[PDB]
């Protein structure tokens, strides 16, 4: 399963919210009936973070601000009023099938 | 939760280490382990992953036959080998855990069969390196 | 994301095998012949009807076997031995020549034609077995 | 010495018995977000896939030309489609009279003799007046009577028209086959087999793989595809086979569209009921195409000819049929609601002997809307208009060939559909478990 | 062209015979109580026909006869039920006559039977 | 305790010693204990269609029958035909669950050990076929032996 993902980077401005999507080959709906997508953040030089576990729900530790939506293939991820935490790499993974592949990336920064 | 990594360090492309990753107040034989990778100025990939009854373990394509992953559920520990190294293995290495823990394998009566449950992640370890060189 | 465990027995996987190793396994097959895959975890469509005649079929060729292990000696058993002896006109193949080198559906094929006559006679002294058991008990 | 009866209870025998099988659902996100013809939701969820345990030692002896799941699936898509057409609007007010002339207009210079707006009096939802209405018409789907001439559609003289409902989707979605309890599907994986005859890898399936029931004739698209070399299979060697199974390994990939951004108005003849009409193109009306690959189809038609000599020894003649009507005449498939009848003529024109890639081959499509669908007549049906451009980019996985000096000619097939249930349904069947055995040992019943 | 061999015992046969003879035919008259010789009422015929034979099945099982012909349960005989002899119920009667002499009589010695299988206590 | 799933709350040594009150209702009073569904069935003849609720009363039957023909071919399979307590040889493994037996048959419901025991009943059963099955292969041969 290949990922790709729109944009590579963004350049927004604080207050605004933006948008992150990501795009799969083959559709991850499990026999579970629940997907397998998982949204993950990594500050530079920082150890990874999960955001949003599925389509929708969220971390417990993470604010409200960061909303995921999607189903099939087609997925975002709607950041709501980009303040100064929400800078750095976010990054796809799929739990579908082994290999568990992880996204291109895209680097969130703002206009200094 | 607490996760800690050590044993990275520098060799030569024919060597063998021995990485490990400690954990911190887990119950630990019901979550499975992962193991990423991340080059410098690169995207994260995938390397393996063991479970927690310690019985299935399975690979990346580009590895195979190359690494080892054990683990010791009275010790609470991971021990990844390495063997035959090359160049373009020069990275960063990370444990994982699974955001919920797998249960048991569940017998499928139709075909004789057990099977393990894998998913995401909760928390990457500190993140050790391993960097071949010739001298 | 899921992967292969340990193994064990399957379904039909003792066909062809012999005929004294298939016969350790016939619990295997005898799980799978009520339930099946129609049973999960809005009406008269055409895959509707389809799906529940089949769970009608599914336990009138149940009970059809069930019925005929209780009419003989042999209900809720899986190997039972009768007082029917065999007669060689029906097969004369040697006891090391069925056992350990036999498999069933070659023994299928070769005592089919004779099925219905063998069967009346496990029924046949089985009523005569029952009276007797009956005529015991008056001492 | 002896011997005693003992009967056994879970014994692997089976019979080849023949019953009804039902349908599993294939990871669909949807999960109720559109209807379609084929009513997918009906079907079950499994929580595992379906498997498949490899049996060891066993023979079984299979006939892809006598396997009666290509007769129940036959009558199983016939029946999904008549389900669908039953609610929607009988359309009875369009037998009558059609006084139009063609189309009005860098310049637009196509499309002029295939198309032409016609006006006719219909009802409205009072049945005591009349509107006059206007509609585009294909040319297919007009008939003269005896500039401005009189018309009426095909099938007024012969059936009754129902439109498709637009809600309800044409995509052939894949359905499994599972078996009830205590029946078996037996599947062949044995790469060099040739449809018929014995098989010494044989495995046990819960259910098929993913079949999507697409219709198509000459043609065989999105199907299977071949593990060595092409597999042609006929059904007897006796010289009155008269229809080949070609099964390719790499598929030519067909791109196929219609340029045009046609409207679509909404027309009311009732009480509630609509029909949709088609408005007006926007733009430069042009003629329908698919491409073909020139390079490829050259290769994958050598390879045909390459595995047909190990069967026939004459020269081989790929000549186009020649018939009167226009559906087995022509290559016929379905893009999301349109119906397309192509002229592969040129796909077929070359002759072989025992014994070009700059270009792409071009095929000129027609297109109609009133569809007798499944060979059967009296029960036409109104395809409606779709707005906007369509395109379909779909795979050969295989054709069908019909056979007709010491020089043996194919004309392309078509007609029956049971020949495409074929190419999908031939490696495997349905077995039927017999529990009761019965055998000689040396034990016997102590009495008492 | 289709010939008759031998001849073994058919389907009623034994129901004109005493009742002494035809407790040896019993596993004749049991094979055809489910099989037959067989669209949403095509369903409901056949629903019905498994739920006569499995209301017998378990009304065997309440008792202590399940998976027997000929069972035996400790009731007593009331001798008000039929004060007949034994050898002219099993030697000089058919079960066609029987059933007419104790059609009164049947729901009470079903309930007997049913109690003494709670009166165990083991 | 007496009544139906009236146990259902006390622990499981004393749960377990009125298993017939269940095993009545589940044998007994599921298909023979009513006749009044052919009672229903002429007032089926008397309306000339199909009704809605002809309908729910296939699936009602069909869900029956299965509910029981489910549970005697499971108790069939093993050793246990026509009882309701019976014991095999089947090797209890601790890693199912290291818990003693006074914890379990004297503080724990059976309805608590349903929420603990789910994910491994389908390999405890694996077990008793397969026990079941070698054992009267081992008395036949052995019957067959003198
Ligand atoms: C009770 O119970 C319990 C439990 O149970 C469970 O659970 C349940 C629930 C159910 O399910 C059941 O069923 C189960 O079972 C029990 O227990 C058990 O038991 C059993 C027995 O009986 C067991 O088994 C066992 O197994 C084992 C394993 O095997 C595997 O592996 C191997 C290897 O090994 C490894 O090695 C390494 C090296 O190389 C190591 O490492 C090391 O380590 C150390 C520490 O220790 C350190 O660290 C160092 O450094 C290092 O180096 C490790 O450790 C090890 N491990 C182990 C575990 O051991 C191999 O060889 C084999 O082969 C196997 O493998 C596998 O295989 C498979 C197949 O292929 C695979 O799969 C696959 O994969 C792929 C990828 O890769 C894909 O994915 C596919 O899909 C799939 O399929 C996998 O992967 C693999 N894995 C691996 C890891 O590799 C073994 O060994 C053993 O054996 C034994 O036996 C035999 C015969 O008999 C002999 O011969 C030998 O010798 C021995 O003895 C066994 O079998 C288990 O484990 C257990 N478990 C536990 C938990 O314990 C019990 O039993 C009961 N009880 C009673 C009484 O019974
Ligand atoms: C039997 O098999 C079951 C599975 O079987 C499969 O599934 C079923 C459906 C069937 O299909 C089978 O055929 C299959 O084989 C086993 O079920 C497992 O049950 C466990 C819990 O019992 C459960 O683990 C938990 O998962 C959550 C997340 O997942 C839940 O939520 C999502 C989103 O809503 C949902 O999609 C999931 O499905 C799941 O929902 C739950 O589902 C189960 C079963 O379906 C329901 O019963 C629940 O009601 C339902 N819950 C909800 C809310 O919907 C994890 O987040 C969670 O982990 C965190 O919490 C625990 C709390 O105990 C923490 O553990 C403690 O950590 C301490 C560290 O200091 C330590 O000191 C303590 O000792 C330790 N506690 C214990 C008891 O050891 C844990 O560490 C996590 O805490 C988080 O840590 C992070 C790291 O720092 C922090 O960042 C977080 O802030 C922090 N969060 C909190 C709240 O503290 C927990 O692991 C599994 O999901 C479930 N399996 C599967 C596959 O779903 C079952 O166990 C088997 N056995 C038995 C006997 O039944
Ligand atoms: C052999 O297999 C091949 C491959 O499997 C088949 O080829 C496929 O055929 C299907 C037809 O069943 C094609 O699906 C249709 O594609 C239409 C074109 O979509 C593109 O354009 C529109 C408008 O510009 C965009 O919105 C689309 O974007 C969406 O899809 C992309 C991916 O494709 C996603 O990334 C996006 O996020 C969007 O989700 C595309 O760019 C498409 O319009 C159409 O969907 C409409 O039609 C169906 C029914 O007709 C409706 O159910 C559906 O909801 C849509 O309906 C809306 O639009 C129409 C018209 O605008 C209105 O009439 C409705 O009222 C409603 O507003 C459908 O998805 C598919 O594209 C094609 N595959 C490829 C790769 O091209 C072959 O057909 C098959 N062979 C045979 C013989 O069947
Ligand atoms: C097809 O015929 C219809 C007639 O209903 C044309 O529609 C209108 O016709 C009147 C009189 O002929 C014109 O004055 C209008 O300009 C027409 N167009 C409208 C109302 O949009 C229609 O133009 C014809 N041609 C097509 C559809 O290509
Ligand atoms: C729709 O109906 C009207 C009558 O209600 C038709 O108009 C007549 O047409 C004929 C021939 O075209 C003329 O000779 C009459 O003089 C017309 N009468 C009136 C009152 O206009 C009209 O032709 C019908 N339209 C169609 C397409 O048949
Ligand atoms: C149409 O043909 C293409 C090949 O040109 C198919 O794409 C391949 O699909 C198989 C699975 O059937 C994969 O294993 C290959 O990796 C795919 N290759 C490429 C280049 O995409 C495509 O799946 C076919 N379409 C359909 C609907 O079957
Ligand atoms: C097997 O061969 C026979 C020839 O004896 C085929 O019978 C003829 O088939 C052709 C076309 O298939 C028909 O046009 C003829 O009318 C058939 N002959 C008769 C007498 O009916 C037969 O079709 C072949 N088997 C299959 C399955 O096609
Ligand atoms: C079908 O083939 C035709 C012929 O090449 C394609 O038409 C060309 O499209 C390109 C755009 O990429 C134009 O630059 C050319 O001018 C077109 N050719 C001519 C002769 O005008 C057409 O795009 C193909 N269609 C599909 C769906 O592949
Ligand atoms: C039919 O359309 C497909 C649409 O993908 C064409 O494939 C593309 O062709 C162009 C031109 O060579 C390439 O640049 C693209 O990379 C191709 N895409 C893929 C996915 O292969 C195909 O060539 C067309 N065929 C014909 C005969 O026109
Ligand atoms: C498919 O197109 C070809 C090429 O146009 C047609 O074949 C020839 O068409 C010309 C056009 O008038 C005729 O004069 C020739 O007699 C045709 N040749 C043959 C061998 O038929 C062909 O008719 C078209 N097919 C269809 C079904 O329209
Ligand atoms: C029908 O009734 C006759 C009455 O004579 C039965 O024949 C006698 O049955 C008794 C029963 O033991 C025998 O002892 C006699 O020897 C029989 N008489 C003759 C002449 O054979 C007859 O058996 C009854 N029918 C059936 C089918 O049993
Ligand atoms: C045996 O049957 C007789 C039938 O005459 C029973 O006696 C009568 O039973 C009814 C119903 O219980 C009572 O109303 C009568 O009063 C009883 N008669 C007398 C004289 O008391 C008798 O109970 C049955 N059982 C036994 C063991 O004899
Ligand atoms: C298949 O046959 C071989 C020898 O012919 C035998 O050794 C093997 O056990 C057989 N496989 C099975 C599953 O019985
Ligand atoms: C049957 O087997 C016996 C061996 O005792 C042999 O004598 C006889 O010829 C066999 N009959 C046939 C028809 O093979
Ligand atoms: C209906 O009329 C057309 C017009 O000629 C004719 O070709 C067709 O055969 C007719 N259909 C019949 C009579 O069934
Ligand atoms: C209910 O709980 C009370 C309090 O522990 C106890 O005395 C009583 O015996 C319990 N009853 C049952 C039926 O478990
Ligand atoms: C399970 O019980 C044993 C004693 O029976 C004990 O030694 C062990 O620690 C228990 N397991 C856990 C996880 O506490």
């Amino acid at each position: 399963i290949v990922m790709t993902q729109t944009p590579l980077s963004l350049s927004v401005t604080p207050g605004q919210p933006a948008s992150i999507s990501c795009k799969s080959s083959e559709s991850l709906r499990q026999s579970n009936g629940k997907t397998s997508l998982y949204w993950y953040r990594q500050k530079p030089g920082q150890s990874p973070q999960l955001l949003v576990f599925e389509v929708s729900n969220r971390f417990s530790g993470v604010s409200d601000r960061f909303v995921g939506s999607g189903s099939g293939t087609d997925f975002t991820l709607r950041i709501s009023r980009v303040e100064a935490e929400d800078v750095g790499f976010y990054y796809c993974m799929q739990s579908k099938d082994f290999p568990l592949t992880f996204g291109g990336g895209t680097k969130v920064d703002l206009k200094r | 939760v607490q996760l800690v990594e050590s044993g990275g360090g520098v060799v030569q492309p024919g060597k063998s280490v021995r990485l490990s990753c400690v954990v911190s107040d887990f119950p630990f034989s019901k979550y499975p382990m992962y193991w990423v990778r991340q080059a410098p100025g690169k995207g994260l990939e995938w390397v393996a992953a063991i479970s927690g009854d310690a019985w299935h373990v399975v690979y990346s394509n580009s590895v195979q036959g190359r690494f080892l992953v054990s683990r010791d559920n009275v010790k609470n520990t991971l021990y990844l080998e390495m063997n035959s190294l090359k160049i373009e293995d020069t990275a960063v290495y990370r444990c994982a855990r699974m955001f919920q823990e797998s249960g048991p394998p569940r017998l499928d009566r139709w075909s004789g069969r057990n099977y393990y449950y894998y998913s995401g992640m909760d928390v990457w370890g500190q993140g050790t390196t391993v960097t071949v060189s010739s001298a | 994301a899921v992967g292969i465990g340990a193994v064990l027995f399957g379904f039909l996987g003792a066909a062809g095998s012999t005929m004294g190793a298939a016969s350790l396994t016939l619990t295997v097959q005898a799980r799978q012949l009520l339930s099946g895959i129609v049973q999960q975890q809005l009406r008269l469509t055409v895959w509707g009807i389809k799906q529940l005649q089949a769970r009608v079929l599914a336990v009138e060729r149940y009970l059809s076997d069930q019925q005929l292990l209780g009419i003989w000696g042999c209900s809720g058993k899986l190997i039972c031995t009768t007082n029917v002896p065999w007669n060689s006109s029906w097969s004369n193949k040697s006891q090391d020549e069925i056992w350990n080198n036999m498999t069933w559906l070659q023994w299928d094929k070769e005592i089919s034609n004779y099925t219905d006559t063998i069967y009346y006679l496990i029924e046949k002294s089985q009523n005569q077995q029952e009276v007797n058991e009956k005529d015991l008990l008056a001492l | 010495n002896n011997l005693w009866v003992t009967v056994y209870y879970g014994v692997p025998v089976w019979r080849d018995a023949e019953t009804t099988l039902f349908c599993a659902s294939d990871a669909k996100a949807y999960d109720t977000e559109v209807h379609n013809v084929w009513a997918t939701h009906a079907c079950v969820p499994t929580d595992p896939s379906p498997q498949e345990i490899h049996l060891a030692n066993v023979t079984e002896k299979f006939d892809m030309w006598k396997n009666s799941m290509v007769e129940q699936m036959h009558t199983d898509i016939i029946s999904l489609w008549d389900e669908s057409l039953k609610p929607c609007v009988k359309l009875t007010p369009l037998c009558i009279t059609l006084n139009c002339t063609n189309i009005t207009r860098n310049l637009t210079e196509e499309g002029k003799e295939e198309l032409k707006n016609c006006s006719f009096n219909a009802t409205t939802e009072l049945r005591d007046k009349i509107q006059k209405v206007h509609s585009l018409f294909y040319r297919l789907d007009l008939v003269e009577l005896n500039n401005t001439s009189m018309y009426r559609l095909i099938n007024c003289n012969t059936s009754a028209i129902t439109q498709a409902c637009p809600k309800v989707s044409f995509e052939p979605i894949p359905i499994h086959y599972c078996a009830p309890a205590g029946f078996a599907i037996l599947k062949c994986r044995e790469k060099e087999f040739n449809g018929t005859g014995p098989c010494k890898k044989v495995s046990t399936v819960q259910c098929t793989h993913g079949i999507k029931p697409v219709v198509s004739t000459q043609l065989l698209l999105n199907g299977s595809l071949a593990e060595g070399k092409v597999k042609i299979r006929c059904e007897n060697i006796s010289n009155n086979a008269k229809t080949i199974l070609v099964q390719l390994t790499t598929p030519v990939r067909i791109n196929c569209t219609r340029p045009s951004n046609n409207t679509r108005t909404s027309i009311r003849i009732g009480p509630g009921q609509s029909f949709y009409a088609t408005g007006d193109i926007i733009g430069d009306i042009r003629k329908a195409y698919c491409n073909v690959s020139e390079s490829e189809w050259k290769e994958a038609l050598g390879k045909v000819v390459e595995q047909l000599r190990n069967h026939f020894n004459k020269t081989i003649t790929f000549a186009s049929s020649s018939g009167g009507d226009l559906e087995i005449t022509t290559h016929s498939f379905n893009c999301g609601g349109e119906f397309f009848y192509c002229n592969t003529s040129s796909l077929f024109n070359s002759t072989w002997d025992g014994n070009v890639p700059n270009g792409t081959i071009t095929l000129p499509c027609r297109i109609k809307q009133i569809i007798n669908m499944w060979q059967r007549t009296g029960q036409a049906m109104y395809a409606p208009p779709i707005p906007g451009k369509i395109r379909c980019d779909s795979n050969i996985t295989g054709l069908i060939l019909i056979r007709d000096n010491e020089s043996e000619t194919f004309r392309p097939g078509g007609g029956d559909m049971r020949n495409n249930w074929r190419s999908e349904l031939y490696k495997y069947k349905v077995v039927k478990i017999d529990p009761l055995g019965v055998a000689p040992t040396g034990a016997k019943r102590r009495v008492v």
